[PDB]
C-alpha cells in the first residue's frame, strides 16, 4: 500500500480558484471544543489514498 | 450542525477506513483458500480481528444519532445497517456460553461414525463413502441401517446441546427488540419506509403459506407417479396408497430427488444427447469455456471484464506447490477487484458452474457505486437467482445449437423434452415442501409453539402431511431429528432456498416475455436480445438502498410473490403426469406405518 499520497476529506467551506491550504486543523463537526484531541464529532481533514 | 451533518460525516469517515480494512482481510481470504498452508491460517486471525473490532467500534459509535429526525432514506438505511449489534447485546459470559456449545456441536457434526450389525471394524462418517449407499446402492437392508445408525450415533448428544442453543438465541433475538429467534431471522424480508411498497415481518409468512398452496397437485403428482416407479423394484414394501419411506429416496434426507432419476425415467431408451464427448474431437480448454461465457454475457448488453480479472483468477488446477481447498468461490475483494477461484473441467456441469459464478461476478460489479453500505442485496435471495437464469438460459438446446456444439440435423424432440422437465422437477419439486416444512417446524420451536417434551411428536406428523413421508421406526423423545443437517448444525437461515427459487422463475419469464417470445417458458432464452437483458442492468444498481418490492415491481411488474412460472415451465409435464396418473391413488393419508 502505498500510503504516501494525502487528500483532503473535511473541509469547513469550498475552495476558491488557484487557491491551496495546507492547514492540519481538526475538522469540529459537533457543537463542542474539540480541545485538541480526536475524540467525537471530530476527525483528522487529511486521508490517505493506499 | 444538526443531526444530519453529523451523521454524514460520521458515515463518510467510516466508509473511508473501512473499503481499506476490509480488503486486507478480503486479501488474506483469497490468499489463504487459494494456497492453504502452516501461515496463512494464522495469518488469518490479526486481520480478522481488527476487522472485527473495527466494526464493533463503528456499530457502537453509531447509535447518538436518534433514527426519527433523519428524513433522507438512504442515510436512513445505512445508519440502521449501522445499528445492527448482533451477538454483542449479549452478555460477555453468555456469548461465551454459545459460542462453546456452538463450537461443540459443529465437532460433534464434524466427528462421528456408524456401528454395523454385521463385522463392526468398518466405520463409515460423513465422507463420501456413506452417502454413496443412500444415493446410488439398489438393494435393502443397507441404506435403512446407514440412516438409523446415523441417526443413533450422533442423533442422541446433539439434543442437550440444541435445548441450551434455543433458549440462548431467544434471550439474544430479546436483547435486541424482537420476540424470537424466528423473528430476528424474518426481519431480514422487514422493510419500512416507502409509498405503497412497505412490507411487514409477518407478512412473510402469509406469503409463505399460500405460496405452497399453488403446488400440491404437481408435487402430489410426482409422488404418486415416483411411488409408482419404485413399485417395480419394491413390490411387497412400498405402500401403493401410504406415504413413501423416509430413506429409500434420493437423499440422506429426502431433500434432493436428483439420485431417483434413473429408476424414475420415462423412456430409458432415449439417448439423452449431451455434448460432454464432444470437445475433445476438435479441440478446446478452460479459457476457451471462459471465453464462450463472457461473450455470451457481452452478448446480452452487460459491460465486458477487466483486464485484471484475466490475471489474477484462476481458471485451471495448479500443477504443484500449491493446495486449493476445492470449492468453486466468487469473492469479492475490494476497490474494483474480482475473482473466481475454482477448478474448471471439460464438462456441462463445470460450464453451468461457470455461469452461475459469472451471474455473480456481473452481479457485484454492478452495485460497486456504493457508500460500502448498500453494496449487498434488498434481500438475501437475490444473489443466488442472477446465477440461476444464466445458466437456464445457456443450458436451452437452441442455446447449444448457436456455437456449433449440436449439427444442423437434430432440431427436437417429445420424449426428449419430457425427460428433461421430469429431471429438472426432481430438483425443486422434490425439495421446496421439504424446506417449508422444516422452517415452519422451526419458526414454531423458537415461537414456543412446540413444548421441549414434544419435539418428537410435531417434526415427524408434518413430514406426514405436509411432505408426504412416513418413518419406517419409531422414533420417542430422546432423538434429535433435525438436528443432524450441517445447514441446523450452525446458524444458517433456511428460507432462503424456499423464495430463491421463486426468484428464477419470476425474473426469467419476464426476462422471456420482452424478447419477442411466444413458444414456451422452458424453451426461451436471452441470448441476442440487448432489450431483453437490459431491465436486469437497470435493476441491479440499487441493491439495498431501496425494497425490495419496488426492485421487483420494475422487474418483473410483480409487487409481490406472483409465483406462477413454474406450472408455464413444467406444462407438458404436469400434462403428462395428470394423463399417466388416472388408474392409480394421487395423494396420501397419514395414517399407515410401514413398521
Ligand atoms: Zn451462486
Amino acid at each position: 500500500g502505498n500510503y504516501n499520497y494525502l487528500y483532503r476529506l473535511f473541509r469547513k467551506s469550498n475552495l476558491k480558484p488557484f487557491e491551496r491550504d495546507i492547514s492540519t486543523e481538526i475538522y469540529q463537526a459537533g457543537n463542542k471544543p474539540c480541545n485538541g484531541v480526536a475524540g467525537f464529532n471530530c476527525y483528522f481533514p487529511l486521508r490517505s489514498y493506499s | 450542525s444538526l443531526t444530519e451533518e453529523n451523521a454524514k460525516t460520521f458515515l463518510n469517515n467510516f466508509n473511508q477506513e473501512a473499503e481499506d480494512l476490509s480488503y486486507q482481510s478480503s486479501l488474506a481470504s483469497w490468499n489463504y483458500n487459494t494456497n492453504i498452508t502452516e501461515e496463512n491460517a494464522q495469518k488469518m486471525s490479526e486481520a480478522a480481528a481488527k476487522w472485527s473490532a473495527f466494526y464493533e467500534e463503528q456499530s457502537k459509535t453509531a447509535q447518538s444519532f436518534s433514527l426519527q429526525e433523519i428524513q433522507t432514506p438512504i442515510i436512513k438505511r445505512q445508519l440502521q445497517a449501522l445499528q445492527q449489534s448482533g451477538s454483542s447485546a449479549l452478555s460477555a459470559d453468555k456469548n461465551k456460553q454459545l459460542n462453546t456449545i456452538l463450537n461443540t456441536m459443529s465437532t460433534i457434526y464434524s466427528t462421528g461414525k456408524v456401528c454395523n450389525p454385521k463385522n463392526p471394524q468398518e466405520c463409515l462418517l460423513l465422507e463420501p463413502g456413506l452417502d454413496e449407499i443412500m444415493a446410488t446402492s439398489t438393494d435393502y437392508n443397507s441404506r435403512l441401517w446407514a440412516w438409523e445408525g446415523w441417526r443413533a450415533e450422533v442423533g442422541k448428544q446433539l439434543r442437550p446441546l440444541y435445548e441450551e442453543y434455543v433458549v440462548l438465541k431467544n434471550e439474544m433475538a430479546r436483547a435486541n427488540n424482537y420476540n424470537d429467534y424466528g423473528d430476528y431471522w424474518r426481519g431480514d424480508y422487514e422493510a419500512e419506509g416507502a409509498d405503497g411498497y412497505n412490507y411487514n415481518r409477518n407478512q412473510l409468512i402469509e406469503d409463505v403459506e399460500r405460496t405452497f398452496a399453488e403446488i400440491k397437485p404437481l408435487y402430489e403428482h410426482l409422488h404418486a407417479y415416483v411411488r409408482r416407479k419404485l413399485m417395480d423394484t419394491y413390490p411387497s414394501y412400498i405402500s401403493p396408497t401410504g406415504c413413501l419411506p423416509a430413506h429409500l429416496l434420493g437423499d440422506m434426507w429426502g431433500r434432493f430427488w436428483t439420485n431417483l432419476y434413473p429408476l424414475t425415467v420415462p423412456f430409458a431408451q432415449k439417448p439423452n444427447i449431451d455434448v460432454t464427448d464432444a470437445m475433445m474431437n476438435q479441440g478446446w480448454d478452460a479459457e476457451r469455456i471462459f471465453q464462450e461465457a463472457e461473450k455470451f454475457f457481452v452478448s446480452v448488453g452487460l459491460p465486458h471484464m477487466t483486464q485484471g480479472f484475466w490475471a489474477n483468477s484462476m481458471l485451471t488446477e495448479p500443477a504443484d506447490g500449491r493446495k486449493v481447498v476445492c470449492h468453486p468461490t466468487a469473492w469479492d475483494l475490494g476497490h474494483g477487484d474480482f475473482r473466481i477461484k475454482m477448478c474448471t473441467k471439460v464438462t456441462m456441469d463445470n460450464f453451468l458452474t461457470a455461469h452461475h459464478e459469472m451471474g455473480h461476478i456481473q452481479y457485484d460489479m454492478a452495485y460497486a457505486r456504493q457508500p460500502f453500505l448498500l453494496r449487498n442485496g434488498a434481500n438475501e435471495g437475490f444473489h443466488e437467482a442472477v446465477g440461476e437464469i444464466m445458466s437456464l438460459s445457456a443450458a436451452t438446446p437452441k442455446h447449444l445449437k448457436s456455437i456449433g456444439l449440436l449439427p444442423s440435423d437434430f432440431q427436437e424432440d417429445s420424449e426428449t423434452e419430457i425427460n428433461f422437465l421430469l429431471k429438472q422437477a426432481l430438483t425443486i419439486v422434490g425439495t421446496l415442501p421439504f424446506t417449508y416444512m422444516l422452517e415452519k417446524w422451526r419458526w414454531m420451536v423458537f415461537r414456543g409453539e412446540i413444548p421441549k417434551e414434544q419435539w418428537m411428536k410435531k417434526w415427524w406428523e408434518m413430514k406426514r402431511e405436509i411432505v408426504g413421508v412416513v418413518e419406517p421406526l419409531p422414533h420417542d423423545e430422546t432423538y434429535c431429528d433435525p438436528a443432524s443437517l450441517f445447514h441446523v448444525s450452525n446458524d444458517y437461515s433456511f428460507i432462503r432456498y424456499y423464495t430463491r427459487t421463486i426468484y428464477q422463475f419470476q425474473f426469467q419469464e419476464a426476462l422471456c416475455q420482452a424478447a419477442k417470445y411466444n413458444g414456451s417458458l422452458h424453451k426461451c432464452d436471452i441470448s441476442n436480445s440487448t432489450e431483453a437483458g437490459q431491465k436486469l442492468l437497470k435493476m441491479l444498481s440499487l441493491g439495498n438502498s431501496e425494497p425490495w418490492t419496488k426492485a421487483l415491481e420494475n422487474v418483473v411488474g410483480a409487487r409481490n410473490m406472483d409465483v406462477k412460472p413454474l406450472l408455464n415451465y413444467f406444462q407438458p409435464l404436469f400434462d403428462w403426469l395428470k394423463e399417466q396418473n388416472r388408474n392409480s391413488f394421487v395423494g396420501w393419508n397419514t395414517e399407515w406405518s410401514p413398521y
